[PDB]
């Protein structure tokens, strides 16, 4: 509480850092103050992570294969490089889909060129070509391929672009060369931008000359929703219920077809700003398709969005929007009625990717909880501006928080619940603080929309008020 | 919708009619997916010998590998030493992956750092990353030792770890005497186990090479033990149990059992007990060194025999009856400690369990995969039980290892219809369980998809997976289990027999139809 | 027919067309079985609340009990003492049954004798049977002690065991000093556990009653431990482990862990290690006595407090976190031995396992049965995990015990929808899992038929059985498991969580349909 007590905290933690690291870190720790809209408020983001401080960031590969490209169902994604990236990444993210894995959908699988020494020394550009053929032979039903560059590929300079263009022309298949080399950039963030550009150049344009698709005045597209645990579906159902037609979901239960169809949508609904804003802007300046951001975390936020979205259309839509809000009202109402009392006033600290850290705040407040602190791994100042109007005055803010930092911060803050990633979970459970994975929903159902809200609510209560927590200290000790 | 009183998560939820209908429309409307017929067709195709053949003709594409890159092993190896902090010189992305990969298997925290090399660090060669990274690491997490590993990036650009570290010390970034062992672990060579090997050998060199003068074999009256890449807490513990049970002076080099099982008591212990640096420095003074998993400790073997002058026994991984006997007897010989009646009885009990269950076991055909040693051993035990390891797959296996297993198979009638497969991924195995269908398959969590595939063909085609190995992500706490020694043997035996009985009960659960064989006693 | 190369046993065999057709003709030709419709109808009926009500109105008929007669317990109790031979004075039929019942659960030999009373032995009262039986028993099997139990037959005819035994000795049939403790165990009173209680108390009386003069509490610096009816080798071992781990002088009275786990090494050991007679004679000199399973050691409690003058602590069966803590702390207090960091850490780990798995556990409703103590404890642990023991059934339970459990349930929000059922058989439970369907059921092998029934209604109605308890006949070696202490807790926790995940994987194994939720990591 109080920015003074907080600033002292920040300054205390910084003490262990050797002058160089201390100087840098201070710029990424800040006390929130609404109204402030910039970096002015001691907050700089999207910069090189300090070596040795054990950050929680990832690589460009994770940005492309991991979050953007991997999710596409009817498409084979090749982890081009040594085994590892693909393996560690195999079925890690819960980007749910509907398909016969192995025949038409391939998400679960880990296709890799399993680079071996001779492939580096001589460049596996030929290996890739041969690989592709093997793919077409063994997976006839794929509607496209994508090579995800791992560090090696970027260094040795393999002309993957050419291999893709030549094989693509020959086989008449869309083969997308992505330069998401882990070292390129500073986190998964650039990976997003790269993946987006790849889509723009190799996939989107495919249907520009085609006009066969029957469009409607209510054709919308959900972009930036990876259907984690079903998130996209739970969001889609609402939109369509209010008369809209979701032509495509970007990296949810996504197929290459619907991605190519996207340029025909009347409006683009951006959920995850940080990852899709790039392509969203491109679609606008080119196809003249307007885009707006929205939030489905919690009823207040969901309803807010539903209305704002319907407002972009005519009355039939707006009228329906209200019917939808009306329909789900007793439900989410019953949800808060049951859970809020159990979570009322309980303080929460967060740290996630580049959206959720601010987006889920609404949902928390809907259950009467207070987010005393939050931060991102790869968010740019774009996000931080938006973050400040969400965080209550004097709440702690952090960018690319070091492991040590999060620990010390948590020590004084003493939140009732913490929400972060897998690399964090057990650390805080050890400390006796109820933890909940905000990346993978801790293997739980969707959180998006009303249906997801009920689940989110149950989960928070389930953990936060679990009897296991009282039993941390053995009776024979005090 | 949702019924507050009985909330439905993703699973029962998306089965609701309004949801189903939505997906149907989505599919038919913008997915353009192949007709259900084509899908069904291509699927049935992927199960034929014709497909399998083309599948095995693969020379580039690797699908669903059964391995991981070197650095992962280096890290695990690093975690086995007291207050040591794994440091992977290279891209930060890897470290995040390593941590999580282990996080999920152990359901414990996994401390590891990267010096976060980026674009210009790769072009200009990240020597600064090493300097700052080391300084920052020590200052922040206060480790007593830092074990440096690498990423393909750092391996391609030839970053001289040694030069960097040396300069890091000379330029005052860290105390000159601070233990900073390193190891080159190219992702694109060998596999995770090789990483473990390299990392260990490097550490062994660090605390030994120079100080070899005052060392004398046997002087410490201990027997060095190298576990190698081990992901079962029980496997470390059983070895230490038996050794202590015999009263054998030993020294387990790289013991992360503590780090991987910190008690949850409101306190977070980043580091935990492990192999003390002194144990490593004193290691050459040991009577000898036993490598629990020889097949991936090759480099270490050469260093131990060459520099430490230890006559490392040609022992197989202590798995199953025979091999455990050999292990104990060898240890007994080296330490002069007679096998206690304690262990003798334990051996007898396992035999008893074997005799009690031989009926159901005898004849059961299995498909399996995992690291070389693990597999090799699993095979031997399977043979001892009277089972048939028809499909033995070890992606990270080599020519010599294949021969070894083949010889083992040729030593028993039960190995008659077995076939060892090296450099083969799980997609290859998928075909094997379709064409030459076994009863069950023993492996890591990745096999659950093979079982999914098999069942999709038909119930009688479903080949149940028995989770033994690494990694196991879809089952809580199996990492506590044991596979080594009679204890591990007993567990495996029990697990197998019960797995068989389970499937039988299911198959015979059909009332009126198949429940006639649903026996109360088995 | 049969294909020599691939022989089909009863299961796949009778599924062959010629066989099916034969059965069809047999049924339609001479069985006169009720029409499939009527069968299906009456079945659906047996699942309704209407049926369940009539089912619970039963006052005479007992269907599928969850208990056994006293003598069984007496025998198990007998087997816990060094070179002791269980002798059941009565009909030989019982003994054959007892032996086999245990044979199947332990998969070990079960030595027990009967003095084979027949028609005229019942009419004339088998005193001779006792005389000859004892003489013959000693001479043939050379036991050091003979523990006499009874059969309803001998209990009805009022055969004075004591008189018989006394006369057996006086008439020179056996040495007067040969230890022949006895106990009346009427089949028709209490249950098997009561038999265990009676048998123990009788033995305790035998080596104590008279010699109580020289006895002084605490003089031996040991803590007596009475396990009671225990059918898990691990349960005896864990208690002994912890006690030794604390350095607590103890004396486990009735320890058949050895007898029930003889090593198979070409030799048959009829008798094995057990509680030495001296330990029993010296037992009164102990600091105190802890009853691991108080609810069925009632008679023993009174004898210990009354004659031994030991202030027996009011401790619950050491099951689950809390109760294990209480047990340790109490033992600590009595022995003055501080709980070692060894155990403290172990407790912490269990908590850690709980925290790692609390997600899947929280909310899962269970149905369960077994002996009073076992059940009571299982319930407590379930509550600690955040699960809901909705149907708590203990056939051999009593009014006071029900209250105890009820109070335990009233102490936690999770017990809110639980209901304790005493004097209820598995047929009653069958209805409970149909009407108020739980997620899984924890119990002995007898429940496999309940799961068969449930599945027959429909897949979504199937309530999987988790085999924990006694007896377990359809699964090899589960009798080695542990349920007591943190160790037992950890095992149970693991078992439960994994059982949940298993069923989930099955439910989500449907490709295209439900496999979308088939996560690799959980
Ligand atoms: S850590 Fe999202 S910017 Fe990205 S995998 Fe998670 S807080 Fe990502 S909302 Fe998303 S589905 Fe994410 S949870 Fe943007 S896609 S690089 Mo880790
Ligand atoms: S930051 Fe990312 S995961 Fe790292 S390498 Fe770079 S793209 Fe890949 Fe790959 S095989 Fe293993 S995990 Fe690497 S050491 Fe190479
Ligand atoms: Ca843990
Ligand atoms: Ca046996």
């Amino acid at each position: 509480m109080s920015r003074e007590e907080v600033e002292s905290l920040i300054q205390e933690v910084l003490e262990v850092y050797p002058e160089k690291a201390r100087k840098d870190r201070n710029k990424h720790l800040a006390v929130n103050d609404p109204a402030v809209t910039q970096s002015k408020k001691c907050i700089i983001s999207n910069k090189k992570s300090q070596p040795g401080l054990m950050t929680i960031r990832g690589c460009a590969y994770a940005g492309s294969k991991g979050v953007v490209w991997g999710p596409i169902k009817d498409m084979i994604h090749i982890s081009h490089g040594p085994v590892g990236c693909g393996q560690y990444s195999r079925a890690g993210r819960r980007n749910y889909y509907i398909g016969t894995t192995g025949v038409n959908a391939f998400v679960t699988m880990n296709f890799t060129s399993d680079f071996q020494e001779k492939d580096i020394v001589f460049g596996g550009d030929k290996k890739l070509a041969k690989l592709i053929d093997e793919v077409e032979t063994l997976f006839p039903l794929n509607k496209g391929i994508s090579v995800q560059s791992e560090c090696p590929i970027g260094l040795i300079g393999d002309d993957i672009e050419s291999v893709s263009k030549v094989k693509g022309a020959e086989l008449s298949k869309t083969i997308v060369p992505v330069r998401c080399e882990g070292f390129r950039g500073v986190s998964q963030s650039l990976g997003h931008h790269i993946a987006n550009d790849a889509v723009r150049d190799w996939v989107l344009g495919k249907r520009d000359e085609d006009t066969t698709f029957a469009s409607t005045p209510y054709d919308v597209a959900i972009i930036g929703d990876y259907n984690i645990g079903g998130d996209a579906w739970s969001s889609r159902i609402l939109l369509e219920e209010m008369g809209l037609r979701c032509v495509a979901q970007w990296s949810g239960d996504g197929s290459i077809s619907e991605i190519e169809l996207t340029p025909k949508v009347k409006l683009n609904l951006v959920h995850c700003y940080r990852s899709m804003n790039y392509i969203s802007r491109h679609m606008e300046e080119k196809y003249g398709i307007p885009w707006m951001e929205y939030n489905f975390f919690g009823p207040t936020k969901t309803i807010e969005s539903l209305r704002a979205i319907a407002a972009k259309f005519d009355e039939s839509i707006q009228k329906k929007c209200e019917e939808v809000i009306a329909k789900y009202k007793p439900e989410w109402e019953a949800v808060v009625a049951k859970y809020r009392p159990r979570l009322e006033g309980k303080r929460v600290m967060l740290y996630i990717g580049g959206l959720r850290p601010r987006h889920v705040i609404g949902a928390y407040e809907d259950l009467g909880m207070e987010v005393v602190g939050t931060g991102y791994e790869f968010a740019h100042n774009d996000d931080y501006d938006r973050t400040m109007k969400e965080m209550g005055d004097s709440t702690l803010l952090y960018d690319d928080v070091t492991g040590y930092e999060f620990e010390e911060f948590v020590k004084r803050i003493k939140p009732d619940l913490i929400g972060s990633g897998i690399k964090e979970k057990f650390i805080f459970q050890k400390m006796g603080i109820p933890f909940r994975e905000m990346h993978s929903w801790d293997y739980s159902g969707p959180y998006h929309g009303f249906d997801g809200f009920a689940i989110f609510a149950r989960d928070m209560d389930m953990t936060l008020n679990n009897p296991c927590w009282k039993k941390l200290q053995a009776p024979w000790e005090a | 919708s949702q019924q507050v009183d009985k909330i439905k998560a993703s699973y029962p939820l998306f089965l609701d009619q309004d949801y189903k209908d939505m997906l149907a429309k989505k599919r038919d409307g913008f997915e353009e997916k192949y007709p259900q017929d084509k899908i069904d067709e291509v699927f049935q195709w992927t199960t034929t010998k014709e497909y399998q053949e083309l599948n095995f003709q693969r020379e580039a594409l690797t699908v669903n590998p059964a391995k991981a890159c070197q650095p992962l092993g280096a890290v695990l190896c690093a975690l086995g030493f007291e207050k040591t902090m794994p440091y992977v010189h290279g891209s930060q992305g890897c470290v995040a992956y390593f941590r999580s990969y282990f996080n999920r298997h152990f359901r414990e925290p996994v401390s590891c750092v990267s010096d976060s090399m980026t674009e210009d660090a790769a072009v200009f060669g990240g020597q600064q990353n090493m300097k700052d990274g080391l300084q920052n690491c020590k200052a922040t997490y206060k480790p007593d030792m830092i074990a440096v590993s690498t990423t393909c990036m750092a391996e391609v650009i030839g970053d001289d770890l040694n030069a960097f570290i040396n300069n890091s010390k000379k330029e005052g970034f860290i105390p000159d005497e601070f233990p900073v062992p390193f190891a080159h672990t190219p992702s694109f060579v060998g596999s995770h186990v090789t990483g473990w090997d390299n990392m260990f050998e490097g550490i062994a060199r660090y605390f030994t090479l120079k100080s070899m003068d005052d060392k004398v074999v046997g002087s410490n009256k201990k027997i060095n033990i190298v576990p190698g890449f081990e992901t079962y807490l029980g496997n470390f513990r059983v070895i230490k149990r038996m050794l202590s049970e015999m009263g054998v002076g030993y020294s387990l080099l790289s013991d992360p059992e503590e780090v991987l099982d910190t008690p949850a008591d409101g306190q977070f212990r980043m580091y935990a007990g492990g192999t003390t640096q002194e144990e490593m420095k004193d290691a050459p003074n040991a009577l000898n060194t036993v490598l629990l998993q020889p097949w991936h400790l090759e480099k270490t073997k050469k260093f131990v025999e060459g520099t430490w002058k230890h006559e490392v026994p040609k022992l197989n991984i202590p798995m199953g009856l025979d091999w455990t006997d050999e292990f104990l007897m060898k240890v007994s010989e080296i330490s002069g400690q007679p096998i206690p009646a304690s262990l003798t009885k334990e051996r007898g009990r396992l035999v008893d369990m074997m005799t009690d269950s031989h009926t159901w076991l005898h004849g059961k055909r299995f498909a399996l995969w995992g690291d070389p040693d693990f597999v090799m051993g699993l095979v031997k035990f399977l043979l001892e039980l009277g089972c048939e390891p028809v499909h033995i797959l070890c992606h990270n296996g080599n020519k010599r290892w294949k021969k070894a297993v083949d010889a083992i198979l040729a030593a028993s009638p039960y190995g008659k219809n077995a076939t060892v497969y090296i450099g083969k991924d799980l997609w290859h195995l998928r075909s094997l369980v379709f064409t030459d269908k076994p009863d069950f398959m023993i492996g890591n969590s990745y096999g659950k998809f093979i079982q999914r595939d098999t069942l999709h063909k038909g119930k009688e085609f479903e080949v149940p997976l028995i989770r033994i190995g690494f990694p196991i992500f879809d089952r809580h706490h199996l990492h506590r289990s044991t596979t080594l020694g009679y204890e591990g043997a007993m567990q495996i035996l029990t697990t197998l027999v019960n797995s068989i009985l389970e499937r039988l009960d299911e198959e015979t659960r059909g009332m009126q139809a198949t429940d006639y064989n649903h026996d109360l006693v088995r």
